[PDB]
């Protein structure tokens, strides 16, 4: 891949690893990265539930407009914890890392009844231990928009 | 004991461009 993948439509390249991809994928995320001015700026706590509610909040608060308004992208994510100064990628980390442990609990979810203007798990493990797959119930709105932001 | 350790860090890769090759054909590739 040093030589040979330099060649203008190589099919090394085509029929390469992961490592090709992996490498083409990283190269472009800087590409796109670093021509982003806009950040997220949430906040949120470190429990269950609280911290849940207070991001969905956010970014349907940050993204609130009529429509979306074209893929958009952010150079850096930055997070807000209450008695807690620190802001970072370690905040972006830890953020990722509790609220998917959050969402990842086979338990009720939290009741998050002002996300206008039932409560199942959204994921769940039909198959083998640690993979997930939305579980949709009544069909209702707020659940739409939870997995919205989830996404 | 052992008189002759082993080392395992990183870097001091100079000139390396053939051991990214998967694992089951390193048979067939030296250096």
């Amino acid at each position: 891949m040093e030589d040979v993948g330099a060649e203008p439509g190589s099919i090394l390249t085509e029929l390469g690893g992961f490592e090709v991809k992996e490498s083409k994928f990283r190269r472009e995320m800087e590409k796109l990265r670093n021509q982003q001015s806009r950040d997220l700026s949430l906040e949120v706590d470190r429990d269950r539930d609280l911290l849940i509610q207070q991001t969905m909040r956010q970014l349907n608060n940050h993204f609130g407009r009529r429509c979306a308004t074209t893929p958009m992208a952010v150079h850096r994510v930055k997070v807000t914890f209450k008695d807690e100064p620190g802001e970072g990628s370690g905040v972006a980390r830890s953020f990722y890392t509790a609220i998917a442990q959050a969402f990842l609990s086979n338990e009720k979810l939290p009741n998050l009844e002002c996300i206008q203007n039932d409560n199942a798990p959204l994921f769940y493990q039909p198959g083998k231990r640690g993979f997930y797959t939305p579980r949709p119930g009544k069909n209702t709105e707020a659940r739409l928009n939870c997995f919205r932001n989830i996404g | 004991m052992l008189d002759e350790p082993l080392e395992r860090t990183t870097n001091s890769s100079h000139a390396n461009g053939a051991a990214q090759a998967p694992r089951s054909m390193q048979w067939a590739v030296r250096n």
